[PDB]
């Protein structure tokens, strides 16, 4: 559904 | 809930700014910023008009209280303002500025260009702005300052014409539209036009009923299409949507109910708003032919967009990408928890629909019942429109039948009309013949043979 | 070797008529074998609520039917009070009641026409 | 691939059975209130009275087709049939038959026949005429060939379902490509031309009348191979 | 563009039986009535006949099927609410179809079918646009069905089997 | 009894102060049925009922005695406002209405639609 | 199933100017 | 007599149809699966909803149905 | 493709060139590139309008794509400097213009599309 | 939860999708074509011309590959592709959302 998580 | 014009202007600016933020939620993209800036420019123009109107009111009467202005405007109605080279009527100029700002914020014809571009916002924000929050500011202004517009020649001429033109334009564009959010936006424009025409008719109760019905069912439909888009991976066009009834069972039925209510259809809660609008429509307008034709076309346009949206989204042949269906059709996913939407989303939609039905019924009982029990509207203008709702005459009773049968024929067209070759062409023609003959015989027996 | 009317071949054809040839064997199926139970239950509940509302509209608000198809024949509705009396008594009372009904209709019409100036 | 059996509280096919109304699955068990179960259980339906009523008072097996080859009765003692329409012809016949019941009935029943006509006129001119009526007018119910005349007899459905046959010379028949008429009659082919074949349109040059042949129509190999038509 | 061209076929001398239902094995609707199993199966099929008639669903319950290899024609004995009828079908016009396709061909929600209606063995005649449904409680002649003329290597056509019937 | 459609059961006319007390919406106050409306509102206040009950009750339940007068007054008011009693007569028989003019003012301009040529 | 690598930096492709920004298009 | 007519044009149409490529059919077969799609009348079942409607209407008739006034027109 | 047809103030000719061929200057392309790109664009538009459309007819789609394929085979056979090939190119460019749809579906996998840059990815720096 | 310590981007493997599955699906799609005769002869190192894909059939196969893989391939990339190896590499390394 949502966008793939990426490091912050 | 503003007590004076200063608080009203503050709320106006705040809604403009917050709508700008909601539209520009995707701050990283500059394409969204263009739509946000378009909406911002229109909102600032409306702010200019509202500020100038408030300044005129303050200069005339040394007071900014809404109640005082409402109860004093009749004294100053006879006054005029000396402008550059023309002596403009004070009421006419004030109402002109108010109506300009109201049209800008309600997305009437000409000033509606920002509303289609405002759909870049996330679906919840779009529903909130388009249901009762951003696009009803003009309606609220008109209702609150009705004593001013009752003595406004400009309002009398402009509200019905612009309302009907916007209704027709939005209805037809929504019917021909292919994107869900754009279709809902143009339907909202059409309903805003209908609201303007109802206010011109001058039955505040009818205006309030129309506003409530439109807001509730527009919000519900927006939520349903948002679920559909999320399932379809942000593709809002239903040309890539097909056979979604099984993948989103709750959405299909919820959308069915919400759309039949929203689009004025017979034997639905949303039929009475249009019926009352046509009851109250005035006939002394010089442009009455155009006004009435536009109103009829806009009213009938609802069926086409409702049918297209519902059928194409759910029950049309599978047109979307193979992955959309395959990723969800895997047997491993089969479980008691399986769903393509949220349980909280489904419960929220169900509760919203139930509460909307209950509140609409309460308002209908309060207003349209034989015993009038609505609270005082603080207006002394009586339109006599309730006479044709209490004791309609044969002329009007048969006149409404024209629109009813137009809608019936359009429904038959959208149902039985074939645009593509199919194995069921001959059987569909046969079913149409069966339906026609059975309807005739059933009417014969019901009316005469019993 | 194989021929039509073979059960194995018929089952294979039934399963493979609408298969996804680009998928590996054993997972080349396109149909969904079930429906979300909770979503379907909620959808059916709301659909039933809407259908009940539409039916209540049809029943208690026949205005649309009246203005679109006309007033249909009404099923019989009457009271058997007149059957209590019999004979000349019944005949005379029935005639008096009929005359009273006609006079009442005329009185209503004339009163509606005359009372235009009641409100001063 | 399925792991529903690994959990005791997971949904089951017994739980999904309620979806058989909205979902198509092969039958598993018969409920007590099914039509089949009721008929097979209640002894009343086993009565010879009911059995004979079923046997007689319903569609007969005589009219049911018994072969893939059809030889309809010859129109003329010397003619031979070539083409015949099975289902679309009957549908068009039934649809046009409504003009003999609905129309007089509408006149004698409706309170406002003028209102009905005013509603019907635009309805006919848009979405109905091109939809059904013109296609029916140009539809070929049956085609036979008379060799002595070297002509072709074509049967057509008229107003109120009346059937009429007309003769056209074979020398006057031409093939009209669909490209030459698609732009002229886009709406007709858009909404009503699906039943008939688009690429097999012929017309009579002398009379300028078209011939539409049903896609699901039966053609005779001998008729097609006859030297007159080749 | 596929056209229904007729070839005027005729039956041969000695047919080969391919299908024989265990029930309805007797000859005549009177025999079916007098037989206990046949009567109950007929009652269970009564909704099948009702669907045939009122729902305009072209389908036939097939029993006692024979094959003529000399002319390559199938003779089918079909049971209807009135009695037993004889039909002739062409292998060129016979193709198989899924049970779900058979169900979806009709636009009306069919009555709950009985448990003796073989869903796997459902076939479709394209010339007649009709369905043939067999009985689960039946006997198949292995030697008859293994005839060379019935081989898929000769009766197979991808376009006709997979693309001829597109219900959508 | 034997009162006009505008009078109520008690033949009592309420004053401006009484109207302000039993505040009546301007929609009703404009018409002539204030006297018949006020008792109905008082009865409803004394016996409050739900909106569902109001919709589903064809006789207004407890407040039926006053509702009869209110309904009669409302019917007369709306009929006189829309001139429906004359319009319906002209629709039923235009020729007879012209023969014995019910209202020449409306008769001279009335024209039934061509579609409704019963 | 597959262990996807982190979101690529190509998701936001750097834009390189190849044309003069005319003052007339400010 | 060397005249193009029904047989010739039927053969031409058959040739044109045979000239089609089966690649598009093969790729698109999955779209028209009967196990995955149905019709709106089939999906929207009014059997039990109408039963609940009948129950509600019966309750209304036997609770508030008595207190209604006939309106003849 | 960057899917920036409606942005950057493209003229109609430039937009048509972008739609038919991936480049805004088709003259740079050679014969094979031109033919293949035009065929791909025509197939894409026909698929969009007659497969993912409003009540699409798959048989008509098949016929149309087959005719287009035959025509493009003939075009590829034809020499680059041929008036017949020029006529074919004009015909299919006109078809592309006719089927041009404002607000046409743009895949989310292409640049400048809706949702293209909703997220800023932080670098190792 | 992400640790409080600094964590850098982890490019596990350039492929965002299972390259073996991508290659097998692409080979099945290619074999589906009429011009293709022998599916067995197809390998990642086999050129389009030798496997039998004409230049015009290549664009059709690539359009259907785009439809199957839920991505859009630029004409530049399609022309740059010279072997099934390159095609599968590009498709597997492609981020489906760009
Ligand atoms: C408790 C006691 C009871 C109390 C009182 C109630 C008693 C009565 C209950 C009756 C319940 C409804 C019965 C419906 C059965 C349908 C099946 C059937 O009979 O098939 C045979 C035949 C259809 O045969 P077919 O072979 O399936 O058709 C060929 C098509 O190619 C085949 O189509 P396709 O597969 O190619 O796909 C196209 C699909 C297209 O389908 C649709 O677009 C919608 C399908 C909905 C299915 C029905 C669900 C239930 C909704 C209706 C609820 C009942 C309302 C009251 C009805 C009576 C009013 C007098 O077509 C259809 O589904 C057409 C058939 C459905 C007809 C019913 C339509 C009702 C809604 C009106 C149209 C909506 C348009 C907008 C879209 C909706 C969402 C915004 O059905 C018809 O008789 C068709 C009639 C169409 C014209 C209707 C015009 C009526 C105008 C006057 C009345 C207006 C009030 C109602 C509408 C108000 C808005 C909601
Ligand atoms: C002494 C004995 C006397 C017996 C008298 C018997 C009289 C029978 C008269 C029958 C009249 C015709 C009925 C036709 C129904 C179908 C209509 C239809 O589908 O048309 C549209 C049909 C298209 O619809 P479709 O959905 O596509 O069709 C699908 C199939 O129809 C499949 O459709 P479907 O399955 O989706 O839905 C069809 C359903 C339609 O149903 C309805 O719409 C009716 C809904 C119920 C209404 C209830 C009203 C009364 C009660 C009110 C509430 C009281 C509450 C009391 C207190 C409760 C407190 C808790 O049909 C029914 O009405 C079935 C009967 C209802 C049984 C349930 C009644 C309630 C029992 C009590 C409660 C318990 C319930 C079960 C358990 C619940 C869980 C706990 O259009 C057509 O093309 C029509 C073509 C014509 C077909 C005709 C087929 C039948 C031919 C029969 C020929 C005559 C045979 C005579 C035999 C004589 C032997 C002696
Ligand atoms: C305190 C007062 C409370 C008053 C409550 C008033 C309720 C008014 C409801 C109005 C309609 C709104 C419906 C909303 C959705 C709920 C209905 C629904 O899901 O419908 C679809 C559902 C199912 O929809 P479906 O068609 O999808 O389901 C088919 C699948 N199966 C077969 C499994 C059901 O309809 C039904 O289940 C039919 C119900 C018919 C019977 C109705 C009365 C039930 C009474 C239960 C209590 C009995 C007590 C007895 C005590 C005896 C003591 C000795
Ligand atoms: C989160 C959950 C919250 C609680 C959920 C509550 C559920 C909903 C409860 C609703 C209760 C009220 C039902 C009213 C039914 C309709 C009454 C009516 O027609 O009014 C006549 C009354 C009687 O009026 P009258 O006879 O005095 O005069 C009318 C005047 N003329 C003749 C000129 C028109 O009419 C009106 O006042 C006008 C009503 C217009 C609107 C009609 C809507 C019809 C559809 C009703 C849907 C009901 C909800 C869905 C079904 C619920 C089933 C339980
Ligand atoms: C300003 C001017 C306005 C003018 C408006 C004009 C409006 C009126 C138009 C009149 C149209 C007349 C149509 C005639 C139809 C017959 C035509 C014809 O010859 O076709 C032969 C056709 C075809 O004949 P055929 O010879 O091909 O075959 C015989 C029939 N078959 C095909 C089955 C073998 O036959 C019929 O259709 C016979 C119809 C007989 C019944 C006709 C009347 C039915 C309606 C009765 C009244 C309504 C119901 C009442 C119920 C009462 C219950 C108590
Ligand atoms: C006088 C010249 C000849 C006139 C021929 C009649 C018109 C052409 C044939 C019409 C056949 C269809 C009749 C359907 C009747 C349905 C019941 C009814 O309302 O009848 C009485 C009414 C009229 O009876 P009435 O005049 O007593 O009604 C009172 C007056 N009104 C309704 C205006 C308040 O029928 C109509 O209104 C019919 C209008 C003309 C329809 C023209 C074709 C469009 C419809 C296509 C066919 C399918 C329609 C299905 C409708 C289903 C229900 C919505
Ligand atoms: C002449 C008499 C006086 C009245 C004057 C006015 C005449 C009628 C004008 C009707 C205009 C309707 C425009 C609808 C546009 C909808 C567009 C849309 O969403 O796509 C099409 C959708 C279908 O969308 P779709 O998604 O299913 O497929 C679209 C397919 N393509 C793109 C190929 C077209 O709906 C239709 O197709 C229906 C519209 C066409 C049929 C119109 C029939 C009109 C019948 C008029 C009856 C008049 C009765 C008499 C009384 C009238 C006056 C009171
Ligand atoms: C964990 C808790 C979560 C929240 C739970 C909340 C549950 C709410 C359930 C009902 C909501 C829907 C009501 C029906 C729709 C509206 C109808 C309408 O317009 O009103 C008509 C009617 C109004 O009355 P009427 O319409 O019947 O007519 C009155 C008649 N006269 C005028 C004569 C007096 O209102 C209702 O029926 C609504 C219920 C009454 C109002 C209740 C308000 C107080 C709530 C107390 C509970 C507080 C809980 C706090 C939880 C905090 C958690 C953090
Ligand atoms: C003022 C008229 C009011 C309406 C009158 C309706 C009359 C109906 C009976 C007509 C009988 C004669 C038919 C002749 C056919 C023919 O060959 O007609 C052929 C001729 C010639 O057409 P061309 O000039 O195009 O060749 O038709 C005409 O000239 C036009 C007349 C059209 C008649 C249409 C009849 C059907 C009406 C349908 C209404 C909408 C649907 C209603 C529900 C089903």
């Amino acid at each position: 559904g949502g966008f793939q998580k990426y490091p912050i | 809930s503003s007590g004076n014009f200063i608080v009203l202007f503050l709320g106006w600016e705040l809604i403009g700014l917050t709508s700008f933020f909601l539209i520009n939620f995707w701050s990283t993209r500059v394409g969204t910023l263009k739509a946000a800036f378009k909406a911002f420019s229109f909102n600032k123009l409306s702010d200019l008009f509202l500020f100038f109107a408030i300044l005129i009111i303050f200069s005339t009467t040394y007071n900014l209280d809404i109640l005082s202005f409402n109860n004093q405007i009749y004294l100053y109605e006879s006054y005029n303002i000396d402008m550059f080279y023309w002596s403009i009527n004070l009421i006419e100029i004030i109402s002109f500025f108010f109506i300009s700002c109201a049209f800008i914020k309600s997305a009437q014809f000409g000033a509606h260009i920002w509303l289609p571009d405002s759909m870049e916002a996330p679906v919840p924000a779009s529903a909130l702005i388009h249901s009762a929050t951003l696009v009803s500011a003009g309606i609220y202004l008109l209702l609150r300052l009705s004593p001013l517009f009752e003595l406004s020649k400009y309002a009398y001429f402009i509200l019905p014409l612009i309302g009907s033109v916007t209704a027709f334009y939005g209805g037809l564009v929504s019917a021909f539209q292919s994107d869900t959010k754009k279709t809902l936006a143009y339907s909202t424009i059409s309903h805003c036009g209908f609201l303007m025409v109802s206010y011109s008719t001058g039955v505040l109760e009818f205006v309030i009923l129309y506003l409530y019905v439109h807001g509730f069912f527009k919000a519900a439909t927006f939520l349903c299409v948002g679920n559909v888009n999320r399932f379809n991976r942000n593709i809002q066009d239903f040309k890539r949507m097909g056979g979604f009834y099984k993948y989103l069972p709750f959405e299909c039925l919820a959308s069915f109910v919400c759309m039949i209510n929203l689009s004025g259809l017979p034997l639905t809660l949303g039929f009475y708003i249009k019926h009352l609008l046509f009851i109250g429509l005035v006939e002394s307008y010089t442009l009455y032919p155009l006004i009435f034709s536009s109103l009829i076309l806009g009213a009938i346009a609802g069926v086409f967009y409702s049918y297209r949206l519902f059928y194409s989204i759910f029950f049309d042949t599978k047109k979307g990408k193979k992955a959309i269906y395959l990723q969800a059709s895997r047997i491993i996913l089969n479980s008691k928890f399986y769903s393509n939407t949220s349980l909280a989303s489904n419960l929220s939609i169900t509760f919203l629909v139930l509460i909307s039905y209950t509140v609409i019924l309460y308002l209908y009982c309060t207003t349209l019942n034989n015993y009038y029990s609505l609270s005082d509207l603080k207006s002394i203008y009586i339109n006599n429109a309730y006479s044709y709702f209490y004791k309609p005459d044969y002329n009007f009773l048969n006149a409404v039948s024209i629109l009813n049968w137009f809608v019936i024929i359009l429904l038959i067209s959208v149902i039985y009309l074939n645009w593509r070759w199919s194995y069921y062409y001959t059987k569909s023609i046969d079913s149409l013949s069966k339906f026609i003959l059975f309807s005739f015989f059933f009417f014969i027996f019901s009316k005469y043979i019993l | 070797g194989t021929s039509i009317f073979s059960r194995q071949f018929k089952k294979a054809f039934n399963d493979a008529k609408y298969q996804n040839l680009t998928a590996a064997q054993g997972e080349t199926y396109s149909h969904l074998g079930w429906i979300s139970n909770v979503d379907l239950r909620l959808g059916r509940a709301i659909f039933t609520f809407g259908v009940v509302g539409i039916a209540f509209c049809i029943y208690l608000e026949p205005s649309y039917f009246h203005e679109t198809f006309g007033h249909m024949s009404q099923p019989p509705k009457y009271d058997l009070i007149d059957s209590n009396i019999n004979g000349v008594e019944k005949k005379l009372n029935k005639q008096i009641l009929h005359r009273e009904h006609n006079e009442h209709k005329l009185d209503g019409f004339v009163s509606m026409f005359k009372g235009s100036d009641v409100a001063k | 691939g399925d792991i529903r059996h690994k959990f005791s509280n997971e949904i089951t096919d017994d739980d999904y059975d309620y979806q058989r109304a909205m979902h198509v699955k092969p039958p598993k068990e018969e409920s007590l209130f099914q039509l089949t179960n009721i008929l097979s259980s209640v002894p009343v339906f086993k009565t010879r009275f009911f059995l004979d009523f079923i046997a007689r008072n319903l569609d007969t097996n005589s009219a049911v087709s018994t072969s893939d080859f059809v030889a309809p009765p010859r129109v003329h003692e010397n003619s031979f049939f070539v083409y015949h329409s099975r289902e679309l012809g009957n549908v068009i016949r039934k649809y046009r038959s409504l003009e003999s019941i609905v129309l007089p009935g509408a006149l004698l029943t409706f309170t406002y026949p003028l209102f009905a006509a005013f509603v019907a006129i635009p309805s006919y001119y848009f979405m109905f005429n091109a939809k059904i009526y013109e296609m029916s007018r140009r539809f070929v119910v049956r085609m036979d060939v008379l060799p002595h005349l070297e002509m072709i007899s074509v049967q057509r459905i008229g107003a109120f379902g009346i059937l009429y046959t007309k003769l056209h010379r074979i020398q006057d028949l031409e093939y009209v490509p669909f490209d030459q008429v698609k732009e002229q009659e886009n709406y007709l082919w858009a909404i009503g031309g699906h039943g008939v074949d688009n690429q097999l349109i012929f017309k009579d040059r002398s009379t300028g009348e078209f011939f539409y042949f049903e896609r699901q129509g039966v053609w005779d190999a001998k008729g097609l191979n006859h030297p007159l038509l080749n | 563009n596929y056209y229904n061209i007729m070839r005027q076929v005729s039956l041969d001398s000695n047919p080969i039986v391919l299908y024989q239902s265990s029930t309805f094995t007797g000859n005549g609707l009177q025999e079916f009535y007098e037989n206990a199993d046949a009567l109950t199966k007929y009652l269970k099929l009564v909704p099948f006949f009702l669907e045939k008639n009122l729902y305009d669903h072209p389908k036939q319950f097939v029993i006692k099927m024979e094959f003529h290899p000399q002319n390559k024609v199938l003779s089918l004995d079909c049971l209807t609410h009135q009695g037993v009828l004889k039909k002739t079908v062409n292998l060129e016009n016979l193709i198989p179809v899924p049970y779900e396709d058979y169900v979806q061909f009709c636009r009306r929600k069919l009555f709950n079918a009985p448990l003796f209606l073989d869903t796997e063995m459902i076939y479709f005649n394209t010339f007649q646009n009709e369905f043939y449904v067999f009985d689960k409680n039946a006997k198949w002649n292995e030697e008859g069905i293994n005839h060379p003329e019935l081989d898929i290597s000769k009766l197979y056509n991808e376009k006709a089997w997979f693309d001829s019937l597109r219900i959508i | 009894g034997h009162g006009a459609w505008n009078e109520n059961q008690q033949h009592y006319k309420y004053s401006k102060e009484e109207i302000e007390a039993y505040q009546v919406p301007m929609r009703i106050k404009a018409g002539p049925c204030v006297d018949t409306y006020i008792p109905l509102k008082k009865c409803f206040q004394e016996n409050p009922t739900s909106f569902a009950a109001k919709m589903l009750d064809g006789r207004k339940g407890k407040c039926a005695k006053e509702f009869k007068y209110y309904n009669t007054c409302l019917n007369h008011w709306q009929t006189y406002e829309n001139n429906s009693h004359v319009t319906n007569a002209y629709w039923a028989d235009t020729s007879k209405a012209n023969a014995d003019g019910i209202s020449n003012t409306y008769g001279g301009s009335f024209r039934k639609g061509l579609a409704w040529l019963n | 199933g597959w262990d996807r690598p982190d979101v690529p930096l190509s998701f936001n492709p750097l834009y390189v100017h190849k044309r003069e920004l005319s003052i007339f298009d400010t | 007599a060397g005249r193009k007519l029904f047989k010739h044009y039927i053969n031409e149409n058959i040739k044109s149809n045979n000239e089609q490529k089966l690649f598009f059919y093969r790729v698109n077969r999955w779209r028209w699966n009967t196990k995955d799609n149905t019709t709106a009348p089939k999906f929207l079942r009014l059997k039990y909803p109408l039963l609940v409607t009948g129950v509600c209407l019966f309750a209304y008739d036997w609770t508030y149905g008595f207190t209604q006034v006939d309106a003849h027109h | 493709s960057k899917a920036y047809y409606f942005v950057k103030n493209f003229s109609w000719a430039e937009v048509s060139n972008l739609l038919c061929y991936g480049t805004k200057y088709p003259t740079v392309l050679n014969h094979q590139q031109k033919v293949t790109r035009l065929y791909r664009a025509t197939l894409r538009r026909v698929y969009a309008h007659q497969v993912e459309g409003y009540k699409t007819d798959f048989k008509q789609y098949n016929e149309n794509i087959t005719d287009i394929g035959k025509d493009f085979n003939k075009m590829l056979a034809l020499k680059p400097e041929s008036l017949e090939l020029q006529a074919y190119f004009k015909k299919y460019e006109d078809l592309q213009e006719e089927l041009f749809d404002p607000a046409m579906i743009i895949d989310e996998s292409r640049p400048y599309a809706a949702s293209s840059g909703r997220y800023y990815i932080f670098d190792d720096y | 939860y992400a640790p409080q310590k600094v964590v850098l981007r982890n490019e596990k493997s350039g492929y965002y999708a299972n390259p073996d599955d991508v290659a097998r699906r692409l080979i099945r799609l290619i074999s589906l074509h009429d011009k293709v005769q022998n599916p067995s002869a197809i390998t990642l190192k086999s050129t389009w011309s030798e496997i039998g894909v004409d230049p015009l059939s290549y664009v059709e196969i690539m359009l259907e590959a785009e439809n199957e893989f839920y991505i859009e391939l630029a004409d530049e990339d399609l022309e740059r592709f010279r072997t099934v190896e390159d095609a599968v590499e590009f498709i597997a390394r492609n981020f489906f959302t760009n």
